[PDB]
């Protein structure tokens, strides 16, 4: 089945340390060889290093040579990697992938057949906080909305009239302000003068349930 | 007939599910089934008949061996030119007087899937490591003679 | 190292239609054995990239007919003969020829459908944020095609920059449109400090820019 199952989120400080693991099945670990990919926020994929689990033979992008450190356990199923000195651009969903086991050598396997599941590493010096929830007034169709500003970590889930408003809803993706947290909008498309009496709540829920009447 | 008794010559016996063959070492070229030498990248007078690839020698042109054609730029047998074999390569039966498919290591023909790569299947390996201190190893889907669990590299240690 | 360039960066596809994606290498990926090592990748939104070619033109287990691989040298193309739903996503092409391995820039597989002109709305901070000192003006740009639309703030005639932020939906399933969110954050004594507040929108849906202002009270 040569799946592979990584390790769960990890928030870290700048300037921190870490650790994410890969842990493979179905196949014989020590046959081949591991490469790790990491894929920035809306941005293509990056080829962070190769390490053989059958040789030991590691190796890093000359970009990135200075701050990653890979190794593997045969004892235990895993593949793990190491980033150190966490930048803020460092902040992207890490894949896990299956590669040679020789890089001298080629023979009639190809790597990078299979991948895992991919693990999110957010790089903030922020704290957990609740976002703040501000209504968007308007002023035949007119569109309103709330502002869910200023929350770390991500994500929130955000409801209209406990979900019996989907039509026309549109939650925005979060966007990582200059502070380091995070910001998000959702917005709906009601009739305008035809609409002047119902309660339109935003219905927000993180450590946080918020639900904010936004009239006109 | 590449054996567990045939000596590759400048390379090195490799197993799969059903055969052995000989991997050239560095980028040397297959001028038979168990001999490598290094390959000319032109074809002219000087260096006719002088071999231009595996199984391929030296109007100049770099043409396979009766028996082979190119495909995808690489001479393969010709009873394999229309097999797909997925996680393996297809070699002559020589047990029939037919393309069939050698598989990866851990894999097997499926007879359920036309003998093609798709079997979870252990493999024995075969291969006789003579040079002291290595023994058969496994990696990426083949046996190969490499260093024992103490030793690595000239020659292992 | 070596180059992998991809066009188009976004390829409009009509469901049912065949659609091609280009793959160029800056070398040769003609490897020592004769072989190219051309991977393609499918990556979803929201999941991890599966290949579905593998060298030159075999597919990997599991990947439909309809994908098929072709190309040689420097030059390849990833064919599908009839794109269904799931195909929508990036698709990125890799070399493993050449130490290191190296991906393609992507292209993003899209709906094609007829051109609309965005719905422009503005609004201004809440009184709840000005009582925090903090002012954030947000500009909507709703259900429009194509995906690519310029945005600007202008505060007094002042185009601003640096202080805006975007955001856009994907590819709804239902109208294939798009919706964009503009977010302005400035203090509470630079938001004070000025009166007019416009968003100016640049589409294909629009022979001229559309404005949306208001007045600080």
């Amino acid at each position: 089945q040569v799946q592979l199952v990584q390790s769960g989120a990890e928030v870290k400080k700048p300037g921190a340390s870490v650790k994410v693991s890969c842990r493979a099945s179905g196949y014989i670990f020590t046959s081949y060889g591991f490469s790790w990919v990491r894929q920035a926020p809306g941005q293509g994929l990056e080829w962070m290093g190769w390490i053989s689990a059958y040789n030991g033979n590691t190796d890093y992008s000359q970009k990135l040579q200075g701050r990653v450190t890979m190794t593997t356990d045969t004892s235990t199923n895993t593949v793990y990697m190491e980033l150190r000195t966490l930048q803020s651009d460092d902040t992207a969903v890490y894949y896990c992938a299956r590669d040679r086991g020789d890089r001298l050598y080629y023979y009639y396997y190809y790597g990078m057949d299979v991948w895992g599941q991919g693990t999110t590493v957010t790089v903030s010096s922020a704290s957990t906080k609740g976002p703040s929830v501000f209504p968007l007034a308007p002023s035949g169709t007119a569109a309103l909305g709330c502002l869910v500003k200023d929350y770390f970590p991500e994500p929130v889930t955000v409801s209209w009239n406990s979900g019996a408003l989907t039509s026309g809803v549109h939650t925005f993706p979060a966007v990582l302000q200059s502070s380091g947290l995070y910001s998000l909008s959702s917005v709906v498309t009601v009739p305008s003068s035809s609409l002047g009496t119902q309660t339109y709540i935003c219905n927000v829920n993180h450590p946080s349930n918020t639900k904010v009447d936004k009239k006109v | 007939k590449v054996t567990v008794d045939t000596v590759c010559k400048r390379g090195f016996l490799i197993q799969m599910s059903g055969h052995l063959e000989c991997k050239c070492e560095n980028d040397l070229v297959l001028v038979n089934e168990e001999t490598c030498e290094e390959k000319v990248l032109k074809c002219d007078e000087k260096t006719v008949n002088k071999p231009c690839g595996d199984f391929s020698k030296c109007s100049y042109a770099c043409k396979c061996n009766l028996g082979y054609d190119m495909v995808n730029n690489v001479c393969i047998p010709n009873e394999c030119k229309q097999v797909t074999c997925g996680n393996g390569k297809c070699i002559l039966d020589t047990s029939n007087p037919t393309g069939v498919c050698s598989c990866n290591i851990g894999k097997v023909p499926n007879v359920q899937d036309q003998n093609k790569c798709s079997k979870d299947g252990e493999t024995k390996c075969s291969l006789k490591c003579l040079k002291e201190q290595e023994t058969c190893k496994a990696v990426d889907g083949i046996y190969k003679c490499d260093c024992k669990d103490g030793f690595i590299i000239s020659i292992c240690t | 190292d070596v180059v992998m360039t991809q066009s188009p960066l976004s390829l409009p596809v009509t469901l049912g239609q065949p659609a091609s994606i280009s793959c160029r290498s800056s070398q040769s990926l003609v490897y020592s054995d004769g072989n190219t090592y051309l991977n393609w990748f499918q990556q979803g939104p929201g999941q991890s990239p599966r290949r579905l070619i593998y060298k030159v033109s075999n597919r990997d287990s599991g990947v439909p007919d309809r994908f098929s691989g072709s190309g040689s040298g420097t030059d390849f193309t990833l064919k599908i003969s009839r794109v269904e739903a799931e195909d929508v996503g990036v698709y990125y092409c890799m070399q493993a020829t050449h130490w290191p391995l190296t991906f393609g820039g992507g292209t993003k597989v899209e709906i094609k459908r007829t051109v609309a002109a965005p719905s422009v709305f503005i609004f201004p901070p809440s009184d709840e944020q000005l009582k925090s000192g903090t002012a954030s003006v947000v500009c909507l740009l709703n259900n429009f095609y194509p995906r690519e639309a310029k945005v600007q703030w202008k505060v007094d005639n002042a185009l601003q920059s640096g202080n805006s932020q975007e955001s856009v939906t994907e590819q709804d399933s239902k109208d294939s449109t798009y919706s964009l969110s503009s977010t302005l954050t400035l203090s509470k004594a630079d938001y004070e400090k000025h009166k007019v507040y416009a968003c100016e929108v640049t589409h294909q849906g629009l022979s001229s820019p559309v404005t949306k202002s208001f007045n600080r009270g």
